[PDB]
């Protein structure tokens, strides 16, 4: 085994932290605060983050340091039995890159619309609009903003549906394009140039939360905002719904078990010290979400105080947060302009490399699996993001929110908690704790602490329980915005989550098959590990 | 207290052959990655082998790799080290050392255990006694000696009067030539004390099992 | 492998001094993979610093460790009558995991004249052909010292071994014991056997003597 390396530990920890550092730290988890008992909401979050988050981080990445291998060569090689986890991950990974650049193309596309003097979804006059336009937003009446993102971004409204999707709009057609060629001249020759073009797209984030956080924070109103946004309330914390969210919210926003971080620690010197890394970009994710919610809701404060606008009604999180909210507090202050662009390009920046990550995941993951694509990595990942953009077309027509919104719901979520569960199955049970902890002593120099190996025991997998649990108990057949997806729809979507979950019991059943020997004979045989 | 305990060591023949042993009690020895680290006759401390706390990463020197083989007995809590076409350098004394985190160093030491390699032969120490020249034994102290001589190899256990003294006694290191070991000890005592009473000099050789007694007279 | 050379090899220094020893490695040692050992006179090594800067459980709280990449060093404020021993440096960050040389800390003394003994060869040596005339020096300081056997006049420089003691703890004096080995023809061929020991207290030298009919 002689693989390439990351060529500077820094660009190992920017691609860590770009990939973690998401868009659901932004418009997520300022949000859960707010709605769950403002500062008190961190309780449960930073204990559902130390058991149970930390360490199924710290569990991958040291796993994939060590295997040198990819998410289905890892996964393949510490238990054949369940070599199904690594196509699971790779699958769920390709189903979230079909939905989630779309969330950058839009990102562009305002970025795009930002360049005139005036914010064009500044004003009620406008074509687009409709005789239901408000200024900001009211009860029962749309917002500019809200007005200029369903009928001129989107044109959401003339599709009467999921089943409609109409014309490709060909402005975001070509945003679209334009996020792909950015993946693929970033991720084309590999980690040589993706870890330097990291270097960008996750420290421009803190480069514009700084100055975000400047101005939200010297805005008439920004206390006010802050208020709602930390002001303890310890009673929610005695709601079990509290503590699901606080641990839906770490796990997904950490992504423990996405395959990603196999794919980057990988790539490790083989005795580099993954515990500090895991520790640092653990905490760098955290703080920011948390800097970031007080970029937004010094905003969300200032409209509230100043633009006359109920703190109910922009308090809201995903795309109506940082497309129609924010946009529409950004519009009213000087220099609109330059807000305007700092800010969408920051979104840009936010999703750019979480989107690497996923598509270094499948590339990595196949180019170990398969030499043949190893030696034609440039014209593999031609034909990858040639095959995303195709399908995202659907995305780019007029009813395409509902595509992005139906694979968003079901793409991955269900089936990434199944997965990550029979990952700490496999490592903590049947490979071992104990082999676990000599594997990473060997590579760090010390064996993980008893906490360690208790949380990656018995924790983490009565944590995704608890996780999965409450999320199936809060299933509601999906709905957007007085659309009711018809029935076909959530059944396509429980056959794309279903098609990610069935890989691991498929994959286990043909290993049992295809071994020879009695039962007892083929189990152990499928679950010694490749080097043992 | 952790206490180790190495065991097995002795003379054998360059070509050799031998298998140390150390006993691991008081900790959990599962845990642990163990080292096995000799000292040649210089006091020049040499790493040999490392394994790791279950067995699965065995490091080796370039001086011993392909010849020993470092093992481990996690059911019993013992170490073990076979050694293969042992060669003279070879010979030195091997301590077992615990050794898990690499940041700690080698925490807990055995106490060692010798290994001889070389071809001579077993021989029993011809002890003598030595007594003072012919005059005058007073005074006020006199100097009575013994001469554990040919014997081989290493070690022998000197005491006087079954160790009822240990002050006033040297013992000196063996040295080796003709391939067979030379030692000697001395004492000063008071001549209030011999010859008016009984002073002895108590030899034991473990690889003869020897054990002797010889009183000094003055003539 | 990461030969480390430690300097000085030996040191003597009295109680109350304050001292060095320096451990340089050939190749970058992490600053926290670099450990010292006190192995005692006749005893196993004991971990004495770990991570260049800790003191181990137990070590007086007068050690020091510093340093870092290819140079460290173990310093001894105030030393007190304990901290006779070897110290050995370790690089524990690659295999193999080299010890280096090791320091060898030795007290400093007053000086004492050997207490110069002779014997004559006991009878059972005389009988069993050989014969060999023992020579002790049972307390001196400092170790320089020479042994001269001086037989009816002639000078030996064949046929003598020597041994000399480790530093003794009690009083940090050294012995020695010189024994010159002969057959029982050369025995007999010659008189007079005698012994001078010449040390550093003295210019002449202290003398004990036989002759072989006493
Ligand atoms: C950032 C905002 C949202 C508040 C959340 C603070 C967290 C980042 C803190 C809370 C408790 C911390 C955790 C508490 C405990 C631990 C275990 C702690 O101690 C050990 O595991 C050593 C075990 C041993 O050596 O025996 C080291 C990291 C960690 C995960 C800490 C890292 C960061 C945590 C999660
Ligand atoms: C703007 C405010 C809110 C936050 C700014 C904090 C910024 C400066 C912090 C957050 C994350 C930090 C990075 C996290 C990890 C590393 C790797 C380390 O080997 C070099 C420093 C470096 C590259 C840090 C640079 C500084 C950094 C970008
Ligand atoms: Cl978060
Ligand atoms: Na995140
Ligand atoms: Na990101």
């Amino acid at each position: 085994d002689e693989r390439e390396t990351w060529s500077g530990k820094v660009d190992f920890l920017l691609s860590v932290i770009g990939f973690a550092v998401d868009l659901a730290n932004v418009w997520r988890f300022p949000y859960l605060c707010y709605k769950n008992g403002g500062g008190a909401f961190l309780v449960p979050y930073g204990i559902m983050l130390a058991v149970g988050g930390i360490p199924l981080f710290y569990m991958e990445l040291a796993l994939g340091q060590h295997n040198r291998k990819g998410a289905i060569t890892c996964w393949g090689r510490l238990v054949p039995l369940f070599k199904g986890i690594g196509y699971a991950v790779v699958l769920i990974a390709f189903y979230v890159d079909f939905y989630y650049n779309v969330i950058i193309a839009w990102s562009l596309r305002f970025f795009f619309a930002s360049f005139t003097n005036s914010l064009p979804w500044t004003s009620c006059n406008n074509i687009w609009n409709t005789p239901n336009c408000r200024p900001f937003e009211s009860q029962g009446f749309q917002s500019a903003a809200s007005e200029y993102f369903n009928r001129y971004i989107l044109e959401l409204n003339r599709s009467e549906g999921i089943h409609d999707l109409g014309a490709i709009k060909w402005d975001m057609a070509l945003c679209l394009l334009i996020v792909y060629l950015i993946c693929y001249f970033s991720l084309w020759k590999g980690i040589s140039t993706s870890g330097k073009v990291v270097w960008f797209t996750a420290l421009f984030p803190y480069a514009a939360l700084l100055i975000l956080l400047i101005r939200g924070l010297t805005l008439p109103g920004s206390f006010l905002g802050i208020q709602y946004y930390l002001t303890p309330n310890f009673s929610a914390i005695y709601k079990a719904e509290v503590w699901a969210d606080a641990a839906t919210q770490v796990f997904f926003s950490l992504g423990p078990g996405f395959g990603v971080l196999l794919a980057y620690a990988s790539y490790n010197k083989y005795h580099n010290n993954v515990y500090k890394d895991a520790l640092l970009t653990s905490f760098i994710n955290s703080a920011t979400s948390f800097i970031a919610g007080f970029v937004i809701f010094s905003v969300l404060g200032y409209m509230a105080h100043t633009l006359g606008v109920r703190i109910e009604d922009v308090a809201t999180e995903g795309p109506g947060l940082v497309f129609v909210v924010y946009p529409a507090a950004i519009a009213t202050m000087p220099a609109s302009t330059f807000w305007a662009l700092i800010f969408f390009m920051m979104l840009a920046t936010l999703g750019l490399d979480s989107s690497f990550g996923g598509s270094e995941a499948i590339i990595t993951a196949l180019s170990d699996e398969f030499p043949k694509i190893k030696r034609n990595r440039e014209l593999f990942v031609a034909g990858l993001f040639s095959l995303y953009f195709v399908v995202g077309l659907a995305s780019c027509t007029q009813g395409g929110f509902y595509f992005f919104h139906l694979l968003d719901r079901y793409a991955a979520g269900y089936s990434i908690l199944v997965a990550v569960f029979f990952e700490a199955i496999a490592v903590s049970w049947i490979y071992g704790t104990n082999r676990f902890s000599e594997d990473i002593r060997d590579m760090i120099g010390f064996p993980p602490g008893r906490y360690w190996q208790v949380c990656w025991r018995f924790v983490a997998p009565i944590f995704l329980l608890f996780i999965t649990v409450y999320l199936l108990i809060g299933y509601e057949p999906l709905t957007y915005a007085d659309y009711v997806y018809p029935s076909w729809a959530n059944a396509l979507g429980w056959c794309i989550a279903g098609s990610s979950v069935v890989m691991i019991p498929a994959v286990a059943i043909f290993k049992l098959l295809s071994t020879p020997g009695s039962l007892r004979q083929r189990f152990t045989i499928l679950t010694t590990p490749w080097r043992d | 207290e952790v206490q180790l305990v190495e065991s097995g060591g002795g003379l054998v023949k360059p070509g050799g052959s031998l298998k140390l042993s150390c006993a691991a009690s008081g900790f959990t020895f599962s845990s642990y990655a163990m080292s096995w680290v000799r000292q040649s006759p210089e006091k020049r401390l040499e790493w040999v082998a490392e394994i790791s706390s279950g067995g699965r990463y065995i490091y080796y020197s370039d001086t011993v790799t392909g010849r020993f083989t470092i093992s481990r007995d996690n059911a019993r809590n013992i170490l073990h080290l076979e050694m293969s076409s042992l060669r003279s350098e070879d010979t030195a004394m091997y301590y077992c050392a615990r050794g898990e985190v690499r940041q700690r160093g080698f925490d807990y030491w055995g106490q060692g255990t010798t290994l001889t390699v070389s071809s001579a032969k077993t021989t029993a120490p011809s002890v003598y006694p030595l007594a003072p020249v012919c005059g005058d034994t007073t005074g006020s102290s006199v100097t009575l000696g013994c001469l554990v001589k040919g014997y081989f190899p290493e070690p022998v256990t000197l005491t006087w009067n079954s160790g009822s003294l240990s002050s006033g006694v040297h013992t000196f290191p063996a040295v080796l030539q003709s391939d067979l070991y030379t030692l000697s000890s001395s004492v000063t005592v008071t001549s209030s004390t011999w010859p008016s009473q009984s002073i002895t000099c108590n030899v034991a050789h473990p690889a003869s099992s020897t054990k002797v007694d010889k009183k000094i007279e003055p003539r | 492998e990461n030969v480390l050379t430690q300097s000085p090899a030996i040191m003597s220094t009295s109680p109350g001094e304050k001292v060095t020893m320096t451990c340089r490695a050939s190749s970058s040692v992490g600053s926290s993979y670099l450990h010292w050992y006190q192995q005692k006179s006749g005893a196993s090594p004991k971990l004495w610093i770990y991570s260049t800067s800790n003191l181990a459980s137990g070590v007086p709280a007068r050690f020091s460790g510093s340093g870092s990449g290819t140079s460290y060093s173990l310093t001894i404020s105030s030393v007190e009558a304990e901290d006779a021993a070897t110290y050995y440096c370790q690089q524990f960050s690659g295999y193999p995991l080299t010890f280096g040389s090791g320091t060898k800390l030795e007290m400093k003394r007053a000086d004492a004249a050997p207490t110069v003994s002779i014997f004559p060869p006991s009878s059972e040596q005389l009988t069993s052909g050989g014969a060999s005339v023992v020579c002790f020096l049972n307390n001196f300081y400092p170790k320089d010292i020479n042994v001269k056997w001086k037989i009816d006049g002639s000078e030996r420089q064949n046929g003598v071994l020597n041994s000399w003691t480790d530093q003794d703890s009690k009083d940090s004096t050294y012995s020695m014991s010189s024994t010159l080995t002969l057959t029982k023809d050369e025995y007999e061929r010659h008189n007079s056997y005698t012994c001078e020991a010449t040390h550093k207290t003295s210019t002449s030298p202290i003398v004990k003597s036989f002759n072989r009919n006493e």
